[PDB]
């Protein structure tokens, strides 16, 4: 380089008008704007990085570990386990429903309401040691439960027989 | 036993590109019946469905991107949408000029979520903690922290005292308006979730993921009540019916489906919208749906109660 | 004798007061006297029965007067109602009905307002409601609408059962007379009874609101919390029903408080004291407050055994105040509740006879009060068998009374099946069930029953069987039992085609309900370790290796006080397993280290999990150990593989390589091996040890099915060896043998963008076609597409809706994580920037580059390792950033960026370049001389990093700036050169047309010294050479007609580049430009038309405006 | 073109 | 029993990488015998055989990946080529510049086809249709469609109203050209077909697989005729014989053999062509065969009537 100045003439001519190129894509695109300025070069610095090269990517499927070896699964411990049934917990109860509604009362004669009484339908509150002790106290069919027992069901010939 | 469904109005090109996000909103006490859609593009048109048909009333703009959330308020006219733009601008609905213009990049919000009383504003950020903004207000008042990858769904409890997240990876976090305290993660799945919703009277909390399945699981506590398996591809967008008896769910198979949480399954299925569905929502009363795909088209079908 | 006058003075001293009504003498004498003078005149009669009930009290007597008065004055209402009022006082209640009846009957439209209502309060107290009905409308119709009406005719309305009309009147009562309350709390009733439990909670608590002591309103919200509690233990939702149960107990003694001597209360605090068996012991603990637990003390907390004791003594408490059968029925199941309770948890044995005698008495007293309930028959049955007691005579007997009471009870058909089957009796176990199954066929039990019968027999559809059951309504033993099968099932490696496996495990989708069955198990039992071990490994097939971890957790603390031989070892390395896979490789070891070592999988897990930490050696002498003991050839082959990889991550290849090799060596090698030791090839730089195992591969190897795994091992041979053409071959192979297979047109279309980026427009397609074939894949393949776009430039029809920007942005929306996505969006900004400046319409998407950036950092610092990747990545957002802050003008934030970047860390080349950059913007943008040290600082920093391309660019571009024609030629030069040298196409092609365009500038200057012109010359046929050029033949037609000017060839030449087709617009307008001024110069009119109509076919204005200028000389 | 074989046996030589 | 069968000429480098179509035309009237062949490059070349040997005479290009399929034309000069880069480009053939070009991706047309008249150059995309263009007159007037996989055969009757298509999975569809309805669906094979070929005054179909298997069917019904198994590898290319007692098919087991449809008997094998074999096709009258191998090589056989 030899470093000499050369000095243009500063105006170009408007007869004739100047030459800005600019440069679209890897791939030779170019194109002319009328303007005289900077290059203006699109992408500059390249395409981006994309994704890693070939090598990179095959040691890293397989060097990385032997984490992704068969022997390292979820399958290759053969488990067993052990079964236990329970019929017993096929047992079913009820409740009986509630024997009585609290039923308001009326005035006879020009009906309003007095207060609440229970119907039937069809000291010391804190509960202390209720429990019933004392019991067969009242006579309500004598039914006896110890001596004759049913075994045969309905629509069945034969009953299943316990000592 | 199946009841009647129809369409009754489809529109031919709603916008240019594909359409992302949509809402419905019942705002004033009369008969409103406000859409707004954002479709990869600047325009946040505003609708409206007046008797039978949709009429285009706003093609309000100015993002530079294309939007990607957009949310509407049920107490005043506003609106809201965010986009790649990193601009949370909100809208005034009436006129449509540019109320005010919020700056968050996607490192600081994805999606939109008004409060119940239309106050915060919330949204999600990538290092996973929650920025609630306020409106009217200012700018990045508080931000709940949760200590978990980038976040995508926001969901609040149409009572308030409660808001879902979901993220990358499945974890679900719940926290708690009163007090911000972290109260229980759930695993959830192990791909994104992209969708959340709560239901009225909040108990029930659904989640769509990306392995195709939907769970119901029971807020106050980690019971899930069952997991709904009948899409076939992703599942992208949730929504729940004023009365908890049945929900929508939109999948990008071309399908949109209807489920109903008291028998946990499928009462009807819709096969229109050729390409990927974005969005489907409910109105004010559970009688109509609105839904936006990936075609431009915006649907619009009947469900009787 | 007027008894007029004498009734008149009668009435004056009934006036006068209370004591003159009281001496006998006066009024009653005169009464008495007017009354036997004239006996026509009623009102005597009715005033002398006022006299003699109000002072004398004789009501047999006043009523016949009254009687009398009213059959002489029948209009007389006021003796009519006392007549009948104190008949229905003195009970004869037929005289009564007949006076209230012959009124009715005269009554014939209204006028009858208190007889309707005597009539109908009086058929309302007895059991008549139809009746009470009819009295109720015509006494409403009668005119008056007060309420006291309206609220009779609304409860008799729902005695019958009416629901609708009823709601009507209490609505029209509360309407007219809002102060009453009772109409609002029969509404709220109405909507408890057709269920719509919380609407009626919310009712209530509106009327608690105004008053707080109203007893009703408290018993109903208990019985609603009660329900809604029922309801949550219908599903397992333990928490609900515990919350719910506490509030329902809340006001239940609330209303206690007020109103003791209630059975109704007594007995539904009872009620919701048992209602919590068998549910979670150590789950259940309850806030009980004041008077319940002796003194009233503030708020206490109760277990599952106290909350028993409890409700046993309420249920005492409402048989004291009342005997029933229900209630001695209720005593007795909360006694042997009880007694389950205490034996369950293995508190104690044979100290429990008590509470079963105790309980046997209460069922038997209760069963013998009335002996025609099914439900006392079928209560005492069911604990007479129960395991304490055993007598399965009395309970057989039981359930026969039971069947017999009532025929349709599937309940005591399906206990007795459960019976029978327990005791060895399948077949007639199969006949009751059946039984049951026919009588109800929405009963689970005996599904359940049917279910066990056939596992018993062993039969082909007890899974499905299990299923159904499960689907149906959530009990524990179908759920064990389909869990069961399902593992045992998925455990069996040879069912995979048998079609048993196939619909069983893929149609119904098992597994996902099989993890939620366990999950409501865990939550109902939690004391079962094989429960969590098999929801562990459920888990484990979901990936949800959390909750697998937290499964196998609680079932080691479960199984620590157990045999330990088998359960517990197991469990210990399926925890470690899992705990190391989720990270936590210090946990890891420590729970591999707590087990005897002496098995394979202890072994290679310890082996595994000390190589993730590190501790290679450790690592390795495990694996030895392993070897060792291996036996089943396959897992030697597959240890030794192991040992070969971590012996590389030592370093030390070649131990590595005679352990692959060894490998290789044995009866029949493994993939896996091979694969290995052809990595490992291409990790050093040797390329022929990896195409004999890639040979190998391909010799005798088919049954892997992985077309991606080989073509990529294949791509990489290719590349090593640095062909980097036959890549693209070798891929483009693959795909035609697998049309299908996405991942390969995805690797097709990265290996186009990467290797040999000519074929853009191959690349896109493949993309696109990728991007069709699935969904999945979507995102890689927009991100190479968009790449390739971008790479290509604008060479497309100028469409909208198909850019690099739009499939750029639906990448980033179908997943923001990865940052080669943000980096492709900046550079499709500022691309959009150029093609914008270009076409000079407007600038947009001006400011986003801070948080693009922002946002390649945050995505780039999550990844594990790709360390050179990475730092190319960071370091080209870095840079592209600071270019286009400095292009829109931002220098200060750039200079910022720099100054920040440069302390952070001390001085590297590129950075030191960007701030050169960076100050030099604002200087030699406007005119101006520069010193000699700043250009010896400029060049010596372009040194600093050499072996760059626009460096030397740009370096030149400085020199012309400022006018150094020599320097920038010799600056082109050096990029030329050092572009072809290093293997590049685009840098030799721009280096070339730049110094072609600076020769032909220098040129157009007319100076002397004709040398550029021959630069000129020579840079363009080697262009033309290269490439076609339009630009270049452009370059050449204008340097010739410079020279020439006048010369003919030159028009030739200008009209072949203006005409020719396939070509830019602005060097066609151009062209156009000269083409005009060379024949304007040459005077040839009907040339000057034909461009003149062929510039107005295209699209122009300066080529028409310099027409008309130069036509108006 | 060399295969396993050679390579394996050339390398237990050396 | 057997006729006398001999090379008589073998090419040792016809092009730089592997050849993947070939296709023989006696399009004029007098002795023409253009060859052209299409192989994993922009190359088209276009041979001639004058008398007994092949002189180069286009090396026509312009593609961008490898190329997959050429074909020429019997009535008029004329030929036309497609590849993976989404690119139908027919050529003049006499003076060999570029004619046309048209857009059709891999998701639009896979493998070419020239009409009976050479009016419609059919074409099979990847979601079932098979497009038809128009040579001269436009681009994509119509395409006919089934619900399937990959399709990759197209075949033309030499008489006309018919057209057989194999996909991938071995479904097999017939259409008729004079309405365009699918007639009957053969299930074929559970292998990709990649092969069809009628024969002349059609009445029967001749279907190479991927098992090793060739099935002979019978047009106008569903029954087949038989099935030929004499092949160890997957069969690539079958061209059926001028006259209806032979036909060449030509595996990946690098052998060469000729069958015979009247006895389903291998009369001939060719024990050549040291790599993967991806053409084989029949001259004007049945006296010579080319092949074209995955090696670059080029050979010619001889087959006495």
């Amino acid at each position: 380089m030899m470093e000499t100045e050369r000095l243009v003439l500063p105006p170009p001519d408007p007869l004739d008008l100047p030459l800005r190129a600019v440069e679209l894509g890897c791939t030779g695109h170019w194109e002319l704007l009328n303007l005289p300025g900077a290059p203006e070069s699109s992408l500059p610095h390249g395409l981006p990085p994309c994704a890693p090269d070939l090598q990179q990517e095959a040691e890293q499927l397989f060097l990385s570990s032997p984490a992704w070896l068969p022997l390292h699964g979820v399958e290759h411990s053969a488990r067993k386990w052990q079964r236990k049934t329970d019929p017993w917990s096929l047992l079913a109860v009820l409740g009986a429903p509630v024997p009585s509604d609290l039923q308001a009362q009326r005035h006879p004669t020009t009906g309003q309401i007095l207060g609440y009484k229970e119907v039937l339908l069809e000291g010391g509150m804190d509960e202390p040691t209720i429990t019933d002790l004392n019991t067969r106290e009242e006579a309500e069919e004598e039914i006896d439960f110890e001596k004759d027992l049913l075994t045969i069901p309905p629509g069945f010939k034969k009953g299943m027989d316990f000592a | 036993m199946t009841n009647q469904y129809g369409i009754l109005f489809k529109q031919e090109q709603a916008h240019d590109d594909a359409i992302w996000s949509v809402a419905w909103g019942t705002n004033k006490k009369e008969n409103s019946e406000t859409v707004v859609t954002g479709s990869l593009d600047d325009l946040v048109k505003v609708w409206k469905w007046r008797d039978e048909r949709l009429d285009l009333q706003w093609s309000l703009e100015g993002h530079q991107l294309g939007v990607v959330s957009v949310d509407i308020s049920h107490t005043l006219p506003i609106a809201a949408s965010s986009s790649l733009d990193a601009h949370i601008r909100l809208w005034d609905l009436e006129n449509g000029k540019q109320i005010k213009s919020i700056d968050a990049g996607p490192v600081d919000a994805w999606t939109l979520a008004f409060s119940p009383d239309s106050q915060y504003l919330a949204t999600g950020t990538h290092v996973g903690k929650v920025n609630i903004f306020g409106v009217e207000s200012g700018k990045k008042e508080y931000s709940l922290d949760t200590r978990g990858k980038f976040i995508l769904s926001i969901a609040y409890s149409p009572d308030g005292k409660y808001l879902a997240s979901g993220a990358i990876d499945g974890i679900i976090n719940i926290f708690d308006i009163a007090t911000g305290k972290l109260l229980h993660t759930l695993e959830g799945h192990a791909m994104p979730i992209r969708s959340l919703t709560f239901s009225p009277d909040s108990q029930l909390l659904v989640t769509a993921s990306d392995d195709g399945y939907i769970k119901i699981y029971d807020v106050q506590h980690a019971n899930l009540a069952g997991t709904l398996s009948g899409h076939a591809s992703w599942v992208l967008n949730v929504a729940f019916c004023p009365d908890d008896t049945h929900f929508v769910s939109s999948s990008s198979d071309k399908s949109v489906k209807v489920w109903d949480v008291g028998t946990r399954t499928c009462v009807h299925t819709f096969f229109d919208h050729q390409d990927q569905v974005w969005g489907v929502k409910y109105n004010g009363n559970g009688s109509k749906i609105v839904s936006v795909g990936d075609d431009q088209e915006i649907h619009i079908y009947d469900c009787p109660i | 004798e007027v008894a007029e006058y004498h009734y008149q003075l009668g009435l004056t001293y009934w006036f006068m007061g209370e004591e003159t009504r009281k001496d006998k003498t006066k009024a009653l004498t005169h009464f008495l006297k007017a009354a036997r003078l004239d006996t026509y005149m009623g009102k005597v009669f009715c005033y002398l029965g006022h006299y003699y009930r109000d002072v004398v009290g004789d009501k047999n007597r006043a009523r016949g007067c009254y009687r009398k008065a009213f059959e002489l004055d029948d209009t007389d209402a006021e003796s009519g109602a006392a007549a009948v009022d104190l008949s229905v006082e003195l009970e004869d209640m037929e005289m009564a009905l007949a006076i209230l009846t012959t009124v009715t009957q005269k009554a014939s439209a209204g006028t009858a307002k208190w007889a309707w209502l005597r009539r109908g309060l009086y058929y309302l107290k007895a059991g008549q409601h139809s009746q009470a009905v009819a009295d109720l409308q015509a006494a409403l119709r009668a005119d008056p609408k007060d309420f006291n009406c309206w609220e009779s005719l609304g409860e008799a309305y729902l005695s019958r059962g009416g629901y609708t009309t009823a709601l009507k009147s209490f609505t029209k009562a509360s309407e007219l007379n809002p102060e009453s309350i009772y109409s609002v709390f029969k509404v709220a009733a109405i909507q408890q009874i057709l269920g719509k439990y919380k609407e009626a909670v919310a009712q209530y608590q509106m009327i608690i609101k105004k008053k707080e002591d109203y007893v009703p309103a408290l018993k109903g919200l208990g019985e609603c919390h009660l329900m809604m509690a029922k309801a949550a233990l219908v599903d397992y939702l333990d928490g609900k029903a515990v919350d719910y149960i506490e509030k329902a107990l809340e006001y239940f003694t609330c209303a206690l408080q007020h109103r003791a001597d209630v059975s109704c209360l007594w007995k539904l605090a009872g009620d919701a004291c048992t209602c919590l068996y068998a549910v979670a012991p150590s789950k259940v603990n309850v806030h009980v407050l004041g008077v319940l637990l002796g003194q009233k003390e503030g708020k206490q907390v109760l277990k599952k055994n106290e909350l028993l004791h409890l409700g046993g003594r309420c249920y005492g408490r409402a048989l004291k105040l009342m005997s029933t059968s229900n209630t001695w029925c209720d005593l007795g199941i909360n006694y042997y509740r009880q007694a389950q309770h205490l034996a369950e948890t293995g508190s104690n044995m044979n100290d429990l006879k008590e509470l079963l005698e105790k309980s046997l008495h209460c069922l038997k007293k209760a069963v013998r009060l009335d002996s025609n309930n099914h439900l006392y028959w079928n209560a005492l049955g069911v604990v007479a068998c129960y395991s304490g007691i055993g007598n399965y005579a009395l309970a057989q007997h039981c359930f026969i009374k039971s069947i017999q009471s009532e025929q349709i009870n599937a309940v005591a058909w399906t206990n007795l099946g459960v019976l029978y089957l327990t005791n060895e009796n399948i077949e007639q176990a199969h006949e009751a069930f059946k039984m049951a199954q026919s009588l109800d066929p929405s009963y689970l039990m005996c599904w359940i029953g049917q279910a066990l019968i056939a596992e018993a027999v062993g039969s082909y559809d007890t899974m499905d069987l299990f299923r159904h059951t499960t689907e149906l309504n959530m009990h524990t033993e179908g759920a064990l039992g389909y869990a069961y099968w399902v593992c045992t099932t998925l455990q069996d490696k040879s069912n995979r085609e048998t079609e048993l496996y196939q619909y069983n495990i893929l149609q119904m989708n098992a597994i996902p309900a099989a993890q939620v069955i366990l999950n409501k198990y865990v939550e109902r039992i939690q004391n079962y370790a094989p429960a969590f071990t098999m929801l562990g490994y459920l888990n484990e097939h979901l990936q949800l290796k959390k909750e697998a971890a937290n499964a196998y957790q609680r079932a080691i603390l479960l199984l620590q006080t157990a045999e330990d031989q088998d359960t517990y070892n197991v469990a210990i390395r399926n925890y470690g397993r899992l705990l190391c896979s989720t990270g936590e490789y210090d946990k890891a070891i420590q729970a591999f280290k707590s087990t005897p070592l002496e098995v394979l999988e202890d072994i290679i897990g310890f082996a595994l999990a000390l190589f993730m930490k590190g501790l290679y050696k450790e690592s390795s002498k495990a694996y030895e150990r392993a070897l060792s003991i291996v036996e089943s050839e396959q897992d030697k082959a597959h240890i030794l593989t192991a040992l070969a990889i971590t012996e590389y991550k030592q370093g030390k290849t070649d131990v590595a390589k005679t352990l692959l090799f060894k490998c290789s060596i044995l009866k029949e090698p493994t993939t896996e091996s091979l694969q290995a030791l052809c990595a490992l090839g291409l990790a050093m730089q040797d390329a022929t040890l990896s195409k004999a195992a890639l040979n190998e591969l391909l010799k005798h190897i088919k049954h892997k099915d992985s077309n991606y795994q080989r073509c990529l091992l294949t791509s990489a041979i290719y590349a090593l060896q640095g062909r980097s053409v036959a890549v693209q071959k070798q891929i483009s192979k693959a795909v035609h043998s697998n049309p299908g297979d996405p991942a390969l047109w995805s690797l097709l279309s990265r290996v186009v963008a990467q290797y040999a980026q000519r074929n853009a427009k191959g690349g896109v397609v493949a993309g696109n076609v990728a991007h069709i074939l699935d969904s999945n894949h979507g995102k890689k393949a927009l991100l190479y597409t968009a790449v390739n776009q971008l790479a290509m430039g604008s060479s497309s029809a100028e469409d909208e809706k198909n850019t690099a920007l739009k499939t750029i942005q639906k990448a980033a929306l179908l997943s923001p994580g990865d940052p080669a996505i943000w980096a492709g969006l900046m550079a499709a900004c500022h691309a959009d920037d150029k093609l914008a400046l270009v076409n000079n319409t407007q600038p947009k998407r001006i400011d986003l580059y801070l948080a693009l950036l922002s946002a390649v950092s945050a995505s780039i610092k999550d990844e594990k390792f790709f360390e050179n990747y990475n730092q190319s990545l960071e370091k080209w957002s870095l840079s592209q950033a600071v270019t286009g802050l400095i292009d829109t003008g931002r220098i200060s934030e750039a200079e910022t960026l720099c100054t920040k970047n440069l302390k952070s860390n001390p001085d590297q080349p590129a950075v030191i370049l960007l701030l050169r950059q960076v100050q030099c913007k604002p200087l030699l943008e406007s005119q101006k001389p520069l010193p000699d040290a700043v250009l010896e600082e400029l060049q010596k920093t372009v040194m600093s990093n050499s072996t760059s391309v626009p460096a030397w660019q740009w370096l030149a571009h400085v020199y012309q700036s400022q006018g150094m024609m020599r320097a920038a030629e010799m600056c082109y030069r050096k990029s030329l050169q050092l572009a072809s040298q290093r293997g590049s196409w685009s840098g030799k092609l721009s280096s070339l047309l730049r110094l072609a365009l600076l020769a032909l500038k220098v040129c157009m200057a007319n100076i002397s010294n004709d040398h550029w012109p021959s630069l000129v010359q020579e840079a363009t046929t080697e262009a033309l050479k290269l490439c076609f050029c339009p630009l270049a033949v452009l370059l050449q037609a204008l340097l010739q007609f410079k020279r020439k000017m006048g010369a003919r060839e030159t028009r030739r030449l200008l009209e072949r580049v203006v005409y020719q087709p396939g070509y830019p617009k602005s060097i066609a307008s151009t062209a156009r430009w000269y083409l005009l001024r060379h024949l304007y110069a040459k005077d040839d009119y009907e040339l000057i038309d034909v461009l003149v109509n062929n510039a107005k076919t295209h699209g122009d204005t300066r080529a028409l405006e310099l027409n008309q200028r130069l036509s108006s000389q | 073109n060399l295969s396993l074989s050679e390579l394996i046996a050339e390398t237990i030589d050396v």
